[PDB]
């Protein structure tokens, strides 16, 4: 999906000297939303498979895919590709690159976390249009893998607060616009995940020859059609008329 | 380019542009001037000092209001206020910002002509546009009908919208705002043994009033309690000292809005003119209007006025209703929200005045289908 | 003080919300009653009204 | 192929495939305009809301009956109708599908001819047809003989047919219908206080007339009992709420039909009318005329008038003749399902207009023996 692009560095004296990686219109639609004859990214399956056992536990993770509502919408598992060796291989290609395997488990509670943002609920109030919880098991232990506080998140979920002129003043929120928030936020994290990722990969992959002229290559996804057009097929479509 | 969504208002002028979520510059509309003669050489102090500033300096100032309901009285200090907002607190030229407007109903079309040929003028605003403060308040609400209440420190009105459509003849106008409260509050302290006189002591009842007023759910039973109870007084720290203690005072202010004949006023509380305006409407969508009840401006900021509105209008309404009354906690702003929604939608790029119209058609151009 | 009121409040708020929404279900649920009691009711009415002009005819 | 049965009517557009069992598609054949100006902008309303959702907007449309008495009045509200009635309540395109049209009887020959012109212009049709609305219920009541009451909310007639042979000398026709019983309920309604006045509320009074009212065996006995007792008081439920209750009004409304001199008319009652259909007749066919008496249209559906109608014409008729009221729960839709009978037939196939006969013949084809 997302538009790779690699800049290949030369010398002065017209050597190869680097190379220079970049990312590009990457979908996040694909994160919340998905066909019903299609599958999300691979990570939340690859997650999910059971020849690592640790990180399930450590993470707290259930280990049926049908209970998650981000991944069940979609079509849960096709032969694709065997995921259990491949997620091995990408474990031992990050393991022998330059960092350590604290930003590996930090990388996979962050995606566990991003998984458990489906399970939060809210319910309307006595006498309110506002919004309140009512489970708080799921908000508890994403706090806790987070580092943060559910009171707080909880909090700052169902009333934001805004800041007008010089003074603070808090907003309210019903269903909808929480509902909202809660998937743009997993959209949002995911993204930065991705691009430090990137920017990661392009630090290590770094030299330290001098940057003259490049030559640039470019991977963009082709015209897609489908008889069952969406806006993430017009957003391609539209880049590949452009 | 970006639109500017100016909103004059009454006793505080907030501004910001288009597609924000909340006004980047809230302060009160005041022009100050010196009283006194200074002694000082070399100083040099200013003439007139407009905004935020003469409230710090406002134990040597006279604070008068340019606008007094709405309507704007003393036309030099609002170019004032508005070089101090565009300039002093923006920081934009608005050569090239399109400038939208809010205005209450039912005034003075001269207000209207002015405000326009001073914009068009004065600062030679490339494109404006003038906008009524119930539907700013009905967009940021998130909804297309009910009937909203828009109370603010200048004027409180109620307009009665169903599905985009207005309802002229239902609106209805009423003088009575924070101002009077205000004055009401002065009338009524000055019984225990504290006289406010000075414009300077009207920002101190004002501060007195909102931090500590309230409305009372039940007027009789909350004068039997504070008759024999003392735990409704609570003391208040003037900037030089001197605590003062108010008991019933407290919740006595905010009930001259549910009875106006405190303050001599014929007309009926807000309460009632709201039960007026739904039944003025069509029969067809009065449940939609009691369903829909929408709070807007910072008068219906005071706490427990949604129960006590809700009662009434209980009372007043049939048994066989549901009323609901909508009280976001940003009252006070909404109709800023509702201009920077109205201001950023695309279809509405063609429905600002532009220069070469107002050129054309003089300054009469502003009652036209482009109202 | 402050604080010994702050927890009386808590657990009044608790206590007070628990059962609003207790009497929440109660009203709706006698609400419905009341929409069958009344449908029942004009039933009746109607059917005796049809069968008291089906007599006099 | 298949073919469709559109029933215009007059207040109800009824359509749908033959061979069906029921009307597919019921709606009001009413058109709305917004009466106010709209304040909210980028919703973008449409100018004229159509059929069933005109009915959900009651309160801010007006309301004019594209029908006044069984005539087309105003050629674009009807136009529009069967626009809407053709790609919305249906969803099929009319250009592979044969109709058939229902009016009634005495008819101007002009709205006939626009009306195939319109059918063959706008919306190009491969053939129609157009049949009197009593001989359809005929058809769909089983029956061969006899004659048939079609109130409708437009116009009122009988038909007398024997043996499958029409006698267009003894058709009676009268305009006294549902929508003259609607105005006088509303405006006997203003002596118990309750007055309506705009066209949305009109719907509302229709609803009373059709959930309360009811046809009297006797009516100076009702009165005597109405005036004394006070049992026969109900009480509805408006839209906002204040219900309402009527007493001698309930009945005094349909007594119209039978008493024509309430709203002025100088013709006879529906019975009288129909016992002078029967005696225009020849006198060999007088019995099983009276023997086979019909009922339908909406306005035929009141609790009590097959009784009071039956009682009314043996008082009329000899003692010696048997004198019976055909009165089937389905009166309403009778008449579409007799359209969908007719056009199941298939002799019938032979009698469709095509467009080439038209093209050919012109407009003036379908007064033509080729009917
Ligand atoms: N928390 C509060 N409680 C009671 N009154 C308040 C509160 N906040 C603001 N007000 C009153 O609201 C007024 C401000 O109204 P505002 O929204 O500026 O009106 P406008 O929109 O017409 O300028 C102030 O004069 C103040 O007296
Ligand atoms: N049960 C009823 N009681 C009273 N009025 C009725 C009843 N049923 C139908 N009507 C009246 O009949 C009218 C509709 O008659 P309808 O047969 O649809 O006329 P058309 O065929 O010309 O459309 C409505 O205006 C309605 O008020
Ligand atoms: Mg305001
Ligand atoms: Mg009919």
């Amino acid at each position: 999906r997302f538009g790779k692009f690699i800049r290949i560095h030369f010398g002065a004296t017209g050597k190869l000297a680097s190379a220079d990686i970049e990312t590009y219109l990457l979908e996040k639609s694909r994160v919340i939303f998905q066909l019903k004859a299609e599958r999300d990214y691979h990570i939340f399956y690859q997650i999910l498979s059971n020849k690592k056992p640790e990180l399930l536990d450590m993470l707290l993770i259930t280990n049926n895919p049908y209970d998650y509502a981000f991944i069940s919408q979609g079509e849960t598992t096709v032969a694709s590709i065997d995921d259990a060796e491949e997620l091995m291989a990408t474990d031992n290609a990050f393991d022998v690159l330059g960092f350590t395997s604290e930003e590996k488990n930090s990388m996979y509670k962050l995606t566990g976390a991003i998984m458990h943002f489906g399970n939060m609920k809210f319910k309307l109030k006595q006498r309110e249009e506002q919004a309140e919880p009512d489970g708080t098991e799921e908000a508890d232990k994403s706090a806790y893998l987070m580092g943060l506080n559910s009171a707080d998140l909880l909090k700052g979920l169902c009333h934001p607060r805004v800041k007008v002129g010089n003074e603070y003043v808090t907003k309210g929120q019903n269903v909808q616009q929480v509902i909202y928030a809660t998937g743009a936020l997993a959209k949002a994290v995911y993204e930065r995940m991705f691009n430090w990722m990137v920017t990661r990969i392009n630090a290590t992959l770094e030299t330290k020859q001098p940057r003259q002229y490049f030559i640039g290559v470019l991977d963009i996804a082709g015209f897609e059609i489908f008889d069952f057009n969406s806006f993430e097929q017009l957003c391609i479509n539209f880049t590949n008329e452009k | 380019t970006t639109a500017l969504v100016c909103d004059n208002g009454s006793g505080l002028v907030k501004a910001g542009f288009a597609g924000d979520d909340a006004p980047r510059a809230v302060f009160p509309s005041i022009v100050g001037r010196p009283r006194h003669q200074g002694v000082m050489v070399g100083m040099g102090q200013k003439d007139s000092y407009v905004g935020d500033e003469a409230q710090s300096k406002r134990g040597i100032l006279t604070l008068k209001y340019p606008i007094e309901h709405g309507i704007i009285t003393n036309w030099d200090d609002m170019e004032k206020i508005w070089h101090h907002t565009f300039y002093n607190e923006l920081r934009v030229a608005p050569e090239e910002h399109p400038t939208l407007l809010t205005e209450a109903p039912l005034n003075p079309k001269a207000n209207r002509e002015k405000m326009t040929q001073i914009m068009f003028e004065t600062f030679n605003v490339p494109a404006m546009y003038v906008a009524i403060q119930a539907v700013l308040s009905l967009y940021a609400s998130g909804r297309t009908t009910g009937i909203v209440l828009d109370s603010g420190d200048g004027v409180t009105h109620n307009v009665p919208i169903y599905e985009g459509y207005a309802l002229p003849h239902a609106i209805m106008r009423l003088d009575l705002a924070g101002r009077d409260l205000t004055d009401y509050l002065m009338k009524i302290l000055t019984e225990r043994g504290y006289s406010f006189v000075t414009t300077a002591e009207r920002e101190i009842v004002r501060d007195i009033k909102e931090k500590l007023c309230y409305v009372a759910l039940d007027f009789e039973n909350e004068m039997a309690t504070a008759a024999s109870s003392s735990s409704l007084e609570k003391s208040y720290e003037l900037p030089d000292g001197q605590v003062i203690t108010i008991g019933n005072e407290r919740f006595r202010c905010p009930e001259t809005l549910f009875q106006p004949s405190f303050i001599g006023m014929e007309s009926a509380g807000i309460h009632e003119t709201t039960y007026n305006s739904i039944m003025k409407c069509d029969i067809d969508i009065r449940k939609d209007l009691y369903a829909n009840n929408v709070l807007s401006g910072g008068t219906t900021m005071y706490p427990g006025i949604a129960d006590r509105m809700q009662k009434e209008i209980t009372a007043l309404a049939p048994s066989t209703m549901k009323i609901k009354i909508i009280a976001p906690p940003e009252r006070k702003y909404s109709v800023w929200i509702g201009g920077s929604i109205l201001a950023s939608l695309s279809t509405f790029q063609q429905m600002w005045i532009s220069k070469q119209e107002y050129d054309e058609a003089g300054p009469s151009i502003v009652h036209r289908k482009c109202f | 003080e402050a604080e010994k009121a702050a927890d009386e409040s808590e657990r009044g708020m608790k206590v007070i919300e628990s059962r609003a929404q207790k009497d929440e279900e109660k009203m709706e649920i006698q609400e419905i009653q009341l929409k069958e009691a009344k449908h029942i009711a004009e039933d009746a009415d109607r059917k005796y009204e049809e069968v008291a002009r089906k007599l006099v005819i």
